[PDB]
DNA sequence: CAGTCCCTGTTCGGGCGCCT
DNA sequence: TGGAAGGCGCCCGAACAGGGACTG
């Protein structure tokens, strides 16, 4: 008979599926010492017990050293009963932010021991998790063992625990309503706006609490001291910070280096503000493999720079106060980026952020700051859960205009305009109304599926006209080239038919960059003309010019 | 005491695993103290990491409520239990709310919580309450008893209701009363007062039969349908001309008999768009007989209840939104506009939201079946705002749509 | 008409970061 | 050494998925 800790979870295998059964690496007697050492401690704590042969499950296990630690840490790896066990819900829904901390007068950061290990496995599943014990090399077959507790590297191992420590926990916190417990896997947070003294006492009937159920909490424990290492910040009693950032300085750079090099700077992106990764990312557009070696663009050594020197300056958020505005910024950084400031007091910044993300063939500024505002919106509600009031680099009456004229629906929440620019605008406006006194030009092209040979052209009211040869090219490539050449040919001022539904489509929207050369074109001599109407028509109605343009560049 | 109706999925379907996405503060301060209330009473229960299965949870306030309600986004559920509502315990469609002068919503859902639920079934009804910065995990559930918008608890409880109805139905004959989900739908020809007075009447009887009444008021038969119109101008452009032939063209999709050829030789030759040309009397022959086409009905058009119903909507700018809900392109069932809703001169989502709202209304009170919405928005633009204006106690199925207006066809 | 092509949006999987 | 879990973020590219015009 073994003792029993705290309410069990029950688990089950994928129906109609067995157990794993697999033999082990081959391995140095280092990992071999590193284990049967570990090994042998648990079956007297309750953590293990032993099987026969009656007990058809084959697992491997091997030890890898702790990072900034002394003794060696021991993972089983389960991926083969982890592609057979049941699927859970898993009750980690997020990251808890800095930045959504309020003021506390007292904080204390604890961890529970053995995490993992002090939770009861389910009775019927522990036969899954046998494992196979090595003596040493060559030396025996070895002893076979199953877990009385929660495995490192399971797949239901997180969550249950989660779930356990939740279940302990919510009683302390209905008998203290006050006491801020920030639970994240193993890690505690617990804060107050008691007395340093009160709080101690506090936080010692808490360790008694989880003691009844059989959960240690170490002397490991940051007692009073600030900065408290939480979530990879440093915790100070006004302010937060990130953790120190080492860029690598690497001259010779490769893949993988680019990789970790962006990876580390998005990281810091929450904090330092103005962070750019997008000429850093272009390098690796393509690439063979992970281990290639590229060189640096002047554009992407130019903006590392610029990295390193935002990452010179000591930087630190502060702390979330209820009674205070949430507010977000945005500046516009060009090539589509943008960065975001949230904060309460101005320049006491609770954090930062960017939006990179190009979204379409064809977009705008416009566009791409809505697009930011939602991301800023969404990420805002998780944190504090409500929506900050935003400062934007758009006059009222830019918005006004595309959100009024726009055919999808659009908005933005609760906005003022801020006067920083370079401000966001909309580049040119296609006229609700044919102009009077202006040259129409009819507009059409054709392409030969086969040949991908085709002419774009078009027809005048006052006679004038013109004819193109376009190799390998599309229907689209030649509707688009036909409203291109009337742009061209034309004054300031241009009546312009097309029948191309795909090009009225992409013009209307106002884009003001594009993934493609010709529309960039369009668009630059858009952006040259005082007034452009652009109509469409029906095909092979043989409308106006438009059957006689339509006649003029199959021809 | 009661004896629970057993429940299956539709067969070879798994249950729901639907992520619970970020919530307000207001919201989830709300939902923890509804929940909370609700667990003391029993109709819900903790539960954990073991069952797979997760359904979304938000709060809403019903027009002028100010009292929170919570709601379940059971869409997923639903379309997993479909058949057994639909072809088993289901109810019949009265073809005459439509016709009453009056129908009013009341919220009836209190009811379901009475029944016990399959208890192999309460696995599905999982829900997760999310927490501020991630503070806490989540904290999981699950249905005890009857949910409320669950497409199955309206059915299981229906020999219940009618009932707890048996007496107001043989008190007026005439009253018509339908079952949508969380809401019971009461039509009559009474005048106003008659009415609001039945309805009280119907409360009471609900409220001695263990069940309450926190209803919406509707007036199908003046009920509007948006035709198709052509412009009246006393002198017309080589432009005008060139924007009827195309709606005319656009119009034959629907009506076969609309004619462009008398009009589309006035655009023969190459002009100026804002140049004047007169009507031949052959355009004006055409166009006249265009404009009666477009009074008759369209044919061969009729409901048929096997197929959904899709329904797409339009910004026409200046607060117009213009709808048309359809089984088969071309062939509509109904086609309408609607101008100055809440949000009308400034909030897009709000208005969307709110004719999305409208339409599906109308769409129960007709067909008894919400239709499924093409919508005029960006995913993630909807997707931000639109539970902050959800005032329903149902939610419609959605996709996306871009699709630029070459024409207006809807509006003129 | 069914079947291609263009084209343009979405979703998914795989890499890195960071936490336990 | 080379090696486990779950969570969240980014960035890319390859795949699927669908609308609208042209063609057998």
């Amino acid at each position: 008979v073994p003792i029993s800790p705290i309410e069990t979870v029950p688990v089950k295998l994928k129906p109609g599926m067995d157990g794993p059964k697999v033999k082990q690496w081959p391995l140095t007697e280092e990992k071999i010492k590193a284990l049967v050492e570990i090994c042998t401690e648990m079956e007297k704590e309750g953590k293990i017990s032993k099987i026969g042969p009656e007990n058809p499950y084959n697992t491997p296990v091997f030890a890898i050293k702790k990072k900034d630690s002394t003794k060696w840490r021991k993972l089983v790896d389960f991926r083969e009963l982890n592609k057979r066990t049941q699927d859970f819900w898993e009750v980690q829904l997020g990251i808890p932010h800095p930045a959504g901390l309020k003021k506390k007068k007292s904080v204390t950061v604890l961890d529970v021991g053995d995490a993992y290990f002090s939770v009861p496995l389910d009775e019927d599943f522990r036969k899954y998790t046998a494992f196979t014990i090595p003596s040493i090399n060559n030396e025996t077959p070895g002893i076979r063992y199953q877990y009385n507790v929660l495995p490192q590297g399971w797949k239901g191992s997180p969550a249950i625990f989660q779930s356990s420590m939740t279940k302990i926990l919510e009683p302390f916190k209905k008998q203290n309503p006050d006491i801020v417990i920030y639970q994240y896997m193993d890690d505690l947070y617990v804060g107050s706006d008691l007395e340093i003294g009160q709080h101690r006492t506090k936080i010692e009937e808490l360790r008694q609490h989880l003691l009844r159920w059989g959960l240690t909490t170490p002397d490991k424990k940051h007692q009073k001291e600030p900065p408290f290492l939480w979530m990879g910040y440093e915790l100070h009693p006004d302010k937060w910070t990130v953790q120190p950032i080492v860029l690598p300085e690497k001259d010779s750079w490769t893949v993988n280096d680019i990789c970790k090099l962006v990876g580390k700077l998005n990281w810091a992106s929450q904090i330092y503000p103005g962070i750019k990764v997008r000429q850093l990312s272009k390098l690796l557009r393509g690439t063979k493999a992970l281990t290639e070696v590229i060189p640096l663009t002047e554009e992407a050594e130019l903006e590392l720079a610029e990295n390193r020197e935002i990452l010179k300056e000591p930087v630190h958020g502060v702390y979330y106060d209820p009674s205070k505005d949430l507010i977000a910024e945005i500046q516009k950084q060009g090539q589509g980026q943008w960065t975001y400031q949230i904060y309460q007091e101005p320049f006491k910044n609770l954090k930062t952020g960017k939006y990179a993300r190009m979204r379409g063939a064809h977009t705008n500024d416009v566009k791409q700051l809505t697009e930011a505002v939602q991301k800023i919106t969404t990420e805002s509600i998780v944190i504090w859960g409500k929506t900050p009031k935003f400062k934007l680099p758009i006059q009222k009456e830019t918005w006004e205009t595309w959100w009024t004229e726009y055919w999808q629906a659009t908005w933005i929440p609760e906005w003022e305009f801020v006067n920083t620019p370079p401000l966001v605008k909309l580049w040119y406006q296609l006229e609700k109304e044919p102009i009077v006194g202006a040259e129409t030009f009819y507009v059409d092209g054709a392409a030969n599926r086969e040949t991908k040979l085709g002419k774009a052209g078009y027809v005048t009211n006052k006679g004038r006209q013109k004819v193109v040869p376009l190799t390998n090219t599309t229907n689209q490539k030649t509707e688009l080239q036909a409203i291109y050449l009337a742009l061209q040919d034309s004054g300031l001022e241009v009546n312009i038919v097309t029948n191309s539904q795909y090009a009225l489509g992409i013009i209307q929207a106002q884009p003001d960059k594009s993934e493609s050369e010709l529309v960039n074109q369009i668009i630059e001599q858009l952006i040259k003309k005082e007034k452009v109407y652009l109509a469409w028509v029906p095909a092979h109605k043989g409308i106006g010019g438009n059957e006689q343009v339509d006649k003029l560049v199959s021809a | 005491p009661i004896e629970t109706v057993p429940v299956k999925l539709k067969p070879g379907m798994d249950g729901p695993k639907v992520k619970q996405w970020p919530l307000t503060e207001e919201k989830i301060k709300a939902l923890v103290e509804i929940c909370t209330e609700m667990e003391k009473e029993g109709k819900i229960s903790k539960i954990g990491p073991e069952n797979p299965y997760n359904t979304p949870v938000f709060a809403i306030k019903k027009k002028d409520s100010t009292k929170w309600r919570k709601l379940v986004d059971f869409r997923e559920l639903n379309k997993r239990t479909q058949d057994f509502w639909e072809v088993q315990l289901g109810i019949p469609h009265p073809a005459g709310l439509k016709k009453k002068k009056s129908v009013t919503v009341l919220d009836v859902g209190d009811a379901y919580f009475s029944v016990p639920l399959d208890e192999d079934f309460r696995k599905y009804t999982a829900f997760t309450i999310p927490s501020i910065n991630n503070e806490t995990p989540g904290i999981r559930y699950q249905y005890n008893v009857l949910p409320q918008g669950w497409k199955g608890s309206p059915a299981i409880f229906q020999s219940s209701m009618t009932k707890i109805l048996e007496p107001f139905k043989k008190q007026n004959p005439d009253i018509v009363i339908y079952q949508y989900m969380d809401d019971l739908y009461v039509g009559s020809d009474l005048e106003i007062g008659q009415h609001r007075t039945k309805i009280e009447e119907l409360r009471q009887h609900l409220l001695r039969w263990g069940l309450t009444t926190p209803g919406y008021e509707l007036h199908p038969d003046k009920w509007t349908v948006q035709p198709i119109v052509l412009p009246e101008k006393d002198s017309w452009t080589v432009n005008d001309i060139q924007k009827l032939v195309g709606k005319l063209n656009w119009a034959s999709q629907i009506y076969p008999g609309i004619k462009v050829r008398q009009l589309s030789k006035l655009l023969r030759g190459t002009k100026a768009l804002t140049e004047v040309i007169p009507l031949t009397e052959e355009a004006e022959l055409e166009l006249a007989e265009n404009r009666e086409i477009l009074k008759e009905p369209v044919h061969g058009v009729y409901y048929d209840p096997s197929k959904d119903l899709i329904a797409e909507i339009q910004k026409q700018g200046q607060g117009q939104w213009t709808y048309q809900i359809y089984q088969e392109p071309f062939k509509n069932l109904k086609t309408g506009k609607y101008a100055r809703m809440r949000g009308a001169h400034t909030n897009d989502v709000k208005q969307l939201t709110e004719a999305v709202q409208k339409i599906t209304t109308e769409s129960i009170v007709i067909w008894g079946k919400t239709p499924k919405f093409k919508l005029p928005i960006q995913k993630e633009t909807w997707e931000t705002w639109w539970t902050e204006y959800w005032q329903a106690t149902w939610i419609p199925e959605w996709e996306f749509v871009n699709t630029p207006p070459l024409v207006k066809l809807w509006y003129q």
